[PDB]
This record gives C-alpha cells, sequence and structure tokens, in this order.
C-alpha cells in the first residue's frame, strides 16, 4: 500500500469528483513580509502562522506551518520566474502563499542574495512548494487534489496578471504549455538532473496528471 | 550541500 497506489486505483474516480467541484476561494493574507522582510527572517519570524526562517546550511528561506496532525510522498511544485523578478513576483504571490486557506503548509524561496546569478535556483525554480497527502492513511482526497491544483492556477493567473516573465524551468522538471511558471517533480522517483527519459516518467505520474488534465 | 530543494523534515 502506498499514496501513488492509491492514486493509480482510484485514478478516474479521483478527476471525476475534482472536475465536479466548485471553484476554490483562498483568502489571501496581507500581514506579511514583503521579499526583503523575508531574507531577514533569521531565526525566527512568523506570518499567518507560518514559521519563518533563513539561517540553515542552505541558500533558502524556508516557511512552515504546522501541518494537520499524511507522510510527504515526494510530490512538489517549482516556480519559475525571470531572475530580476523574484521580489516582485514573491510580493505578488504573498497572499496566497501565507493564506489561510492554502493547501501548502510548507514552501521555500531562494535567498537571492546567497546565489549566483547564473544557478539553477536563481535562473528558475525561485520556490518549491511541497505537497503532504492530506488523509491520516497518507492518502490524497478529491477535495485537496482540485484545492492543490485550483492554488498553482491561481499562483499561476497572478503572476500572468501582474506581467511577470517566466523563468529557466529546471531540466529535472515538467510542465505543460498551459503553465508558464509552474512544475512538477516527483522527489521519490525523480532526481535533480533530469533529461528525457525522467522527464517522460515524470509525466506519467498520476498526481501530475490529475493537476493538468 | 546548499543549493537541494529537498524536504528536510
Amino acid at each position: 500500500p502506498s499514496t501513488n497506489k492509491h492514486l493509480k486505483n482510484n485514478f478516474n474516480s479521483l478527476h471525476n469528483q475534482m472536475r465536479k467541484m466548485p471553484v476554490s476561494h483562498f483568502k489571501e493574507a496581507l500581514d506579511v513580509p514583503d521579499y526583503s522582510g523575508m531574507r531577514q527572517s533569521g531565526f525566527f519570524a512568523m506570518s499567518q502562522g507560518f514559521q519563518l526562517n533563513n539561517h540553515g546550511y542552505d541558500v533558502f528561506i524556508h516557511a512552515r506551518r504546522e501541518s494537520p496532525q499524511g507522510k510527504f510522498a515526494g510530490d512538489k511544485f517549482h516556480i519559475s520566474v525571470l531572475r530580476d523578478m523574484v521580489p516582485q513576483a514573491f510580493q505578488a504571490l504573498s497572499g496566497l502563499l501565507f493564506s489561510e486557506d492554502s493547501p501548502v503548509d510548507k514552501w521555500a524561496v531562494t535567498d537571492m542574495e546567497k546565489v549566483v546569478q547564473q544557478a539553477r535556483v536563481s535562473l528558475g525554480a525561485q520556490f518549491t512548494l511541497y505537497i503532504k497527502p492530506d488523509q491520516e492513511n497518507s492518502q490524497y482526497s478529491a477535495s485537496f487534489l482540485h484545492k492543490t491544483r485550483q492554488f498553482i492556477e491561481c499562483l499561476e493567473s497572478r503572476l500572468s496578471e501582474n506581467g511577470v516573465i517566466s523563468g529557466q524551468c529546471p531540466e529535472s522538471d515538467v510542465h505543460p504549455e498551459n503553465w508558464k511558471y509552474l512544475s512538477y517533480r516527483n522527489e521519490l522517483r525523480s532526481g535533480r538532473d533530469g533529461g528525457e527519459m525522467q522527464r517522460q516518467a515524470l509525466r506519467e505520474e498520476p498526481f501530475y496528471r490529475l493537476m493538468t488534465e | 550541500q546548499y543549493f537541494m530543494t529537498e524536504y528536510v523534515a
């Protein structure tokens, strides 16, 4: 038994349930840092229940809201924007990323001052959104999958409406033509390198197909 | 070491 096994065996049921659901509404947060403030999180900051830190042994500012008390199943999104526009992109998305209605409890953004300009996580993939199965038995529910898909589509729309220029999608990730910023990989069944073979495998991931079709 | 977008617990 596994998260992905449940997705395979309920593939059409989940998809059909999702397409019948009304549009998700996300109350956007206002009492949030801008990108500069985000970089100043240090040891501890908090905005809208998301604990913030920028003091780890890595180049990211991490955001974590307490999860409902399934286990991480590898499913995650990157957001790629033009390197120069990360601060504006972050601000535009902050209402959604810190929303009390967001299905994403754990995410991270590159600290652009900690990386060389031409770095993988500088030219693109400046955000990572980590998805966890919402049910106690580590299964995804249709309600949550719908919410998650609606959420990333809201992120797409906000960036597009703000005229944010797209970034350089990492070689590791896949995305459909209608995702100009968002991309996907599964951490359990793919690597950071990528390649056509890996990208081909990722396109078959039930989770990815449920997000796109 | 510093550049991984890996989920850390």
